[PDB]
């Protein structure tokens, strides 16, 4: 990072590559729906999981929509 | 001589208006490519340390003195890269101070030139400021 | 008579910008804002009831 | 008399074991002063209590599951068959004198004693003193924490009551059968057989008053050596190099510092023990497998390996007339987690690429990377260990059961995430706000009109000024900046005298000019030393 | 600030009316006689007008005209120091954290909660009572 | 040359507090209203030998904290102190003997479950009891603030300010005294 985005850059660890936070995020989300299957009868959290999962995909997909188009870096 | 509705304030600053439903700005580019240059002319002085500068208007007839001219309106000239362009008189003028002499700006500038040049035989004026910075900016080094 | 400008205003401050003023802040503009914010998020909140 | 005396030993000593220089050198010996590097010894001082009440302890507890009938003062559980580790338990509290003081300063103590090494891990992680040349030290830590956890456990299903043993059931003996291949193997070396056994108590009674204590006691003093000898970090400030340390001296400030920590850390222990019950063995009954209660949670310190159990999902597999359950999971999970801390030293120089000699701390708000690492594991941990009382707080806050259970669920994944997020803005908007007043100063607070109606707010430098009279920006030192003008003097002193009745003005005034010139000396002599090195 | 007072004293004297015309209203021709909620919040509303007003209308016959009830007054008028007023602070939330804690304890009726954050607020409010007046440490 | 900001912000604020006193009170009024003829009934049976002098010293704690005022205008901290430190200790004795109060009206069988009177008479006497407890809490803040720093008007007038809200605890006590003792 340049120290105009992280003041203390050179003091300390300030860069975590955007590829682990997009897969990190992706693979989070993998998880919430895979824990649809399981024991329980009820629906009311499968529709929890689904939106979780859905409000994830979608920060992730903007994130790296934005930084391909270079509105973002 | 100011404006209409415009004051001049005790403190020295100008209080200004625009009537309703009026901009202030009015550059004749659309939002998004003038958000693309800033960021071109942000990032790329950030990555050379050394302040670029656009110029679009009437350079006269030498075009390189006045370009000399308007370097000196660019805050801290002397680290500054100016690239002014005349679309009536079609001319294209780098003028750089002396900060940047020998940090790799004698490559760039007139790569610079080429690169608004081949962007402006197409009618795209931003798009070749765009390009000009990015390519002199890629060549200078914060030195 | 140039003055120098930028081609467009900065979109957004810098990461950090906001997240430490949210929670000190006493700059009655700034909660004026966080008032207006909170308050339309409790107005979609509401609506959709 | 007094004084000829100390000679006279004193001369004894050096004669015959010439100590003088080696000595010497432990009294010169510079320590910080800050005040986070007080932690670790508020584990090591718990540690000293725990020792201190558990040999008395071991005077009185019989360890057996031999069945007996109790014949006790205890009048609701007269009659009733029980072991004699939960026979002696009751004696304790009931039938000596101080036992029951006694037994809760020890429980109290081991939850002291786990908290401390929690708070001190996450000082030694937020300032990277784990950096070369400490990672060994760090991984002893790592292993001293681990040991600490499983020797708490230990110790409270010595009195084999019914809650601990509902613990025991489903952790250590349920977990551990569980295992792939050699789960059953495991568990019948363990207990001796099937569980609950008859070898189990005694066998868990000599783990955990000598061995598992000794091991401790032989890590930790390992660990305190290496402190001793490899010279404490410190953080940067005025004076502050990577080659010095700025304190005091052992003798006498830091040793006095010390004991007087140390008694009054005994004194809050001890008032916990006489003024909050913990473990009040008799309301729980002796343990039998047909019985249990709700709300079977463990100590704290365990409790988050009890909430992924409650959290992890009822995924099994059945693969060629076999069955991995569920519980493996949550074994495996522990052993990566530990995994992952002991080796985090040599994760973190491999990703960063940093392998340098560091004896200078930094402020969590400048590494804002591991600070939102730190930020977002003890958001899982708190995360696991609320799953874990998720009954007790359906129970008093009106939460479905089923909704705790999918709150920690998804939680688990969402909210680290989130304070990750969080943390790393933080941490990066500190140093914006350092910043800030690097290049203007301190904001007083003082607002003033000029006569053409502006307002400005009066700045304090912390530097030299312009012609124009704005301060020159100075540079980040890694060291904080002062943000209140109090915090600078500006208030100054009230006005010499008791609460009630002033002083004579002659005293007070000798006094605060007195107070200034040893301000001013000691800023001086920081400053010249700075300004040598 | 004669305006201030006499705002105060116009809203007194419209509530002191209304008190006593409803007072004897609802005593006269209303069941049950007297009117006693709303008598005590009218009276109670004129009390509170009052005790604004008389502390403004005491304050104005002390000061001399303020550049600000001056009708022709310059901005220049107006120089100087203002006062104090602080520039960043996060103990306002910490206060209001404490306080629904204290609130959350009294909802659910859970004791202990409620000591917890009334403790917590009594800490809060001394962190923000002192944060401007605790002077440099000491060692 | 300009009113007192503080001031001016805490004698507002009380001018609101009044409006909470005013719901009990009409909590009060209304019960009453609907008493039937015995009021206090029975077997509330309340005493002026205690209530008087609990009623006297809380009374007197207003000259002891007016005294205060002056030696803060004066610029004087240590009789501040002093004075502050005395209306502290007599404030608590009002608390004390009220608790005292309750203790034995309860024992008698007159509580906040037991009859509508207790009801009114226990919110009415314990809100007002709470607000005293407030402004002990806030003799405590402002007494180790002045042990902060030097002798300041900003720290005169944060003393000034608790003796507002002091003045304004001690005459909700005497109008909730003459309603419950005297106007039964
Ligand atoms: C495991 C890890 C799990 C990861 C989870 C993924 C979540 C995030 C994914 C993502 O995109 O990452 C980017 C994100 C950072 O990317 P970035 O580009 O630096 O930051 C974003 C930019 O600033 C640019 O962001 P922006 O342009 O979206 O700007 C955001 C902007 C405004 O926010 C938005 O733009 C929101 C957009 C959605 C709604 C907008 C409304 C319009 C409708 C949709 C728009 C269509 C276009 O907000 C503000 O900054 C100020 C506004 C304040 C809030 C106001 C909201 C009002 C609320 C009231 C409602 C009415 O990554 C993270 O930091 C995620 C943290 C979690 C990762 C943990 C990593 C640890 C792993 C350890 C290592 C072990 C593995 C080996
Ligand atoms: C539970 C809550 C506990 C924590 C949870 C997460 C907190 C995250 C906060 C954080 O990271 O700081 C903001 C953070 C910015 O952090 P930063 O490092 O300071 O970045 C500086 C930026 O460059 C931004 O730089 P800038 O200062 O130039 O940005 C200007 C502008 C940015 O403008 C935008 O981007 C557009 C904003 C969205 C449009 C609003 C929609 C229309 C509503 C009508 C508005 C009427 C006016 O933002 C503002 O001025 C917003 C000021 C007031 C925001 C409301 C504050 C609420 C305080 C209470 C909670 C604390 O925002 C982000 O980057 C991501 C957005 C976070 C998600 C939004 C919240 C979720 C939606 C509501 C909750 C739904 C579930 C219930
Ligand atoms: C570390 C070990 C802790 C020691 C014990 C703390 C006692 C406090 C002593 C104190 O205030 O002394 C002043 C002391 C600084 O005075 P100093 O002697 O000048 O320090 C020398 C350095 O220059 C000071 O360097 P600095 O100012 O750069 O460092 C302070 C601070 C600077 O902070 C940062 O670097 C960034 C801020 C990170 C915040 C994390 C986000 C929290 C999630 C928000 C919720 C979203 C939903 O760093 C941290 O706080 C690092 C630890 C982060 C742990 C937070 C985990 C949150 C999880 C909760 C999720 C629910 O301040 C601190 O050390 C702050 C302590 C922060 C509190 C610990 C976190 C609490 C965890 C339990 C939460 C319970 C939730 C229910
Ligand atoms: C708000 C934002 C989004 C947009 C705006 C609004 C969206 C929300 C709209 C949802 C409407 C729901 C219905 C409302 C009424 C209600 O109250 O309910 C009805 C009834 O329902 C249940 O009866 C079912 C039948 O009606 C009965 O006939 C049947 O018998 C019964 O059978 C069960 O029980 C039996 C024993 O009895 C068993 O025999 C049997 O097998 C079975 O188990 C049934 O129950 P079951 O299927 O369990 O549950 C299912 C119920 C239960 O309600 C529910 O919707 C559950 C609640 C869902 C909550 C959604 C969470 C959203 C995620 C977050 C936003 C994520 C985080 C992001 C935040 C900020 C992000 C910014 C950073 O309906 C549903 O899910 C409806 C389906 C659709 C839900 C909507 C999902 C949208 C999200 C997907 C997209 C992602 C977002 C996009 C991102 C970009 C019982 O309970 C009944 O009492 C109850 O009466
Ligand atoms: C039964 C029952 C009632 C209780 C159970 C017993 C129990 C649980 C504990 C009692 C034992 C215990 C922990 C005693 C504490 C005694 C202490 C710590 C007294 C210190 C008092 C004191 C500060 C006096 C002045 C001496 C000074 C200034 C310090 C000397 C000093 C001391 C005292 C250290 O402890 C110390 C520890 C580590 C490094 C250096 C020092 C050190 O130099
Ligand atoms: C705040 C918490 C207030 C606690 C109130 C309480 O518990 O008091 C009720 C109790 C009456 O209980 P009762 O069923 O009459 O039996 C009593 C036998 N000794 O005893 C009482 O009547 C207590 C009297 C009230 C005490 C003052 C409370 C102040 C009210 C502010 C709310
Ligand atoms: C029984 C448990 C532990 C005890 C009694 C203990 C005790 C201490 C003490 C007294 C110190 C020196 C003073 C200080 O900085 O606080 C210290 C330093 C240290 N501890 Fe611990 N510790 C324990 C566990 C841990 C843990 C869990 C870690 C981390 C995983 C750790 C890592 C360190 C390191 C790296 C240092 C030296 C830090 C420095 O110089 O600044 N220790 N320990
Ligand atoms: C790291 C150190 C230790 C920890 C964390 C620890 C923890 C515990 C705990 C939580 C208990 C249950 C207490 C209870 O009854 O309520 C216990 C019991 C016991 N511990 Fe320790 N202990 C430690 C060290 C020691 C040592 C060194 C001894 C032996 C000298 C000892 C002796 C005992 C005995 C005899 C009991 C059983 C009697 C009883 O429960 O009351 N402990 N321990
Ligand atoms: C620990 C048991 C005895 C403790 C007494 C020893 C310390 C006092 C003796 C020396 C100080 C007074 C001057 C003096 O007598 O000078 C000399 C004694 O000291 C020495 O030379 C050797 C002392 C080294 C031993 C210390 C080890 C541990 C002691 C630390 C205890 C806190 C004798 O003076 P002289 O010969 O008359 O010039």
């Amino acid at each position: 990072v340049d120290v105009e985005d992280v003041p203390s850059a050179e003091w300390g660890w300030s860069h975590m590559p955007i590829g682990v936070m997009h897969i990190g995020g992706l693979l989070s989300a993998a998880f919430l729906l895979v824990m649809m299957r399981g024991n329980h009868v009820g629906h009311v959290e499968d529709w929890f999981l689904i939106g979780f999962a859905a409000v994830i995909v979608a920060l992730v997909g903007r994130n790296w929509w934005l930084r391909r188009r270079g509105w973002i870096r | 001589d100011l404006p209409y509705g415009s004051a001049l304030t005790s403190s020295g600053r100008i209080s200004a208006v625009t009537e309703p439903g009026e901009l202030s700005v009015h550059y004749p580019f659309p939002t998004m490519d003038l958000v693309v240059l800033d960021d071109a002319l942000k990032y790329g002085s950030r990555a050379a340390k050394a302040r670029f500068a656009v110029y679009i208007g009437p350079l006269g007839a030498d075009t390189a003195a006045t370009a000399r001219e308007i370097l000196a309106n660019v805050p801290t000239p002397e680290n500054a890269v100016l690239l002014a362009v005349s679309p009536d008189q079609r001319a294209i003028e780098v003028v750089y101070g002396a900060d940047v002499k020998g940090r790799g700006i004698e490559s760039a500038a007139p790569l610079g030139v080429s690169a608004a040049a081949a962007s402006f035989k197409e009618g795209n004026l931003i798009d070749g400021l765009i390009s000009a910075v990015r390519v002199m900016s890629a060549g200078v080094s914060p030195a | 008579e140039l003055e120098a400008r930028r081609p467009f205003p900065e979109r957004m401050g810098p990461k950090g910008n906001l997240i430490y003023k949210l929670i000190t802040t006493t700059d009655h503009k700034l909660i004026g804002i966080m008032y207006c914010v909170v308050c339309f998020a409790f107005f979609l909140v509401g609506g959709l009831m | 008399d007094f004084a000829k005396l100390a000679a006279a030993q004193g001369d004894a000593i050096d004669s015959r074991y010439h100590p003088s220089a080696a000595v010497r050198r432990q009294l010169n010996k510079v320590f910080p002063t800050h005040w986070s590097f007080l932690l670790g010894e508020i584990a090591l001082y718990s540690f000293i209590i725990l020792l201190l009440t558990g040999v008395w302890l071991t005077l009185f507890f019989d360890p057996s599951m031999a069945h007996v009938t109790y014949d006790g003062v205890y009048q609701p559980l007269r009659g009733v068959q029980m072991s004699r580790a939960y026979e002696t338990a009751l004696d304790i509290s009931f039938e000596v004198r101080g036992g029951l003081f006694v037994r809760q300063v020890h429980h109290w103590a081991a939850l002291m004693f786990a908290a401390s090494i929690m708070v001190h891990l996450a000082r030694i992680f937020f300032t990277g003193a784990f950096r070369r040349p400490r990672e060994a030290n760090w991984v002893i830590g790592s292993l001293l924490l681990i040991l600490a956890m499983f020797e708490g456990f230990f110790g409270y299903s010595l009195p084999d009551d019914l809650l601990s043993g509902t613990g025991i059931r489903a952790a250590l003996s349920g977990i551990t059968m569980g295992i792939p291949v050699i789960g059953t193997w495991m568990h019948w070396a363990l207990f001796g057989g099937d569980f609950p056994g008859e070898i189990l108590i005694p066998r868990l009674y000599a783990l955990h008053i000598l061995l598992i204590p000794g091991i401790i006691l032989a890590l930790i003093g390992a660990h305190l050596a290496l402190v001793w000898f490899q010279k404490h970090t410190q953080f940067p400030g005025p004076g502050r190099t990577e080659t010095n340390v700025v304190g005091v001296r052992v003798m006498p400030v830091f040793a006095v510092k010390s004991g007087a920590f140390f008694a009054m850390i005994t004194g809050v222990l001890g008032l916990m023990g006489g003024l909050l019950t913990i473990n009040p063995i008799w309301n729980l009954g002796p343990y039998k497998p047909s019985q249990v209660s709700a709300g079977s949670q463990p100590d704290f310190y365990m409790m988050w390996t009890d909430g992924l159990i409650r959290l992890w999902p009822a995924w099994e597999f059945y693969p060629f007339g076999h069955t991995i359950p569920q519980g493996v999971w949550v074994a495996v999970g522990m052993g990566l987690v530990f995994a992952l801390l002991i080796a985090y030293p040599f994760i973190e120089k491999k990703v960063t690429g940093d392998d340098a000699h560091h004896n200078l701390l930094q402020r969590p708000r400048d590494v804002p990377v591991r600070t939102a690492i730190g930020s977002m594991a003890i958001a899982l941990y708190l995360l696991l260990t609320f799953a874990c009382m998720n009954d007790i707080i359906a129970l008093k806050f009106h939460i479905s059961l089923n909704a705790t259970t999918w709150i920690g669920r998804i939680g688990m994944v969402v909210l680290p995430a989130i304070v990750y997020f969080v943390a790393y803005r933080w941490a990066i908007s500190l140093q914006r706000s350092d910043r800030e007043v690097l290049e203007h100063g301190v904001e007083t607070g003082i607002i003033k009109r000029l006569p053409h109606g502006a307002y400005v707010e009066l700045h304090q430098p912390l530097g030299p000024v312009d012609e124009h009279g704005h301060p020159i920006p100075l540079e980040y030192a890694g060291a904080p900046l002062p943000k209140r003008m109090n915090k600078l003097g500006s208030g100054g002193a009230p006005g010499t005298g008791s609460f009630l009745f002033p002083d004579p003005a002659v005293e007070h005034e000798a006094l605060t000019e007195a107070a200034h010139a040893s301000e001013h000396k000691s800023l001086t002599a920081l400053k010249e030393h700075q300004d040598r090195i | 600030m004669h305006i201030e007072a006499r705002l105060f004293e116009i809203l007194t004297a419209f509530f002191a009316l209304a008190a006593v015309v409803y007072a004897v209203l609802t005593a006269m021709f209303a069941t049950g006689g007297v009117e006693w909620a709303g008598t005590t919040a009218l009276v109670l509303t004129t009390g509170l007008t009052l005790i604004t007003g008389t502390f403004f209308r005491f304050v104005a016959r002390r000061l001399d005209t303020r550049p600000e009830d001056y009708e022709d007054a310059e901005i220049s008028d107006g120089a100087g120091e203002l006062g104090f007023f602080a520039p960043h602070s996060w103990w306002p939330i910490l206060i209001s954290l404490s306080f629904s804690t204290a609130a959350v304890g009294a909802a659910l009726w859970l004791p202990w909660l409620i000591a917890a954050g009334v403790a917590f607020v009594i800490t809060s409010v001394c962190g923000l009572v002192f944060e401007y007046y605790w002077g440099p440490e000491k060692h | 040359n300009r009113p007192n900001m503080v001031s001016v912000g805490t004698i507002v604020w009380l001018s609101s507090e009044l409006m909470f006193f005013a719901g009990l009170f009409a909590m009060y009024f209304t019960a009453r209203a609907q008493a039937g003829g015995a009021w206090p009934p029975e077997p509330t049976e309340l005493n002026l030998a205690l209530a008087v002098p609990v009623t006297l010293v809380l009374i007197a704690s207003s000259f002891t904290c007016q005294m205060g005022v002056f030696a803060a205008e004066r610029g004087d901290v240590f009789g501040l102190r002093r004075w502050y430190v005395i209306t502290f200790l007599m404030g608590l004795f009002f608390v004390l003997g009220q608790g005292y109060e309750y203790i034995h009206l309860v024992e008698h069988g007159t509580t906040i479950p037991g009859s509508a009177y207790g009801s009114v008479f226990y919110l009415a006497t314990g809100f007002h009891g709470l607000h005293v407890i407030g402004g002990l809490v806030a003799f405590v803040l402002l007494l180790a603030r002045t042990k902060m720093s030097k002798f300041t008007p900003a720290q005169a007038t944060a003393a000034i300010v608790v003796s507002y809200y002091w003045h304004f605890v001690d005459i909700v006590w005497i109008a909730l005294f003459a309603t419950i003792y005297f106007v039964r």
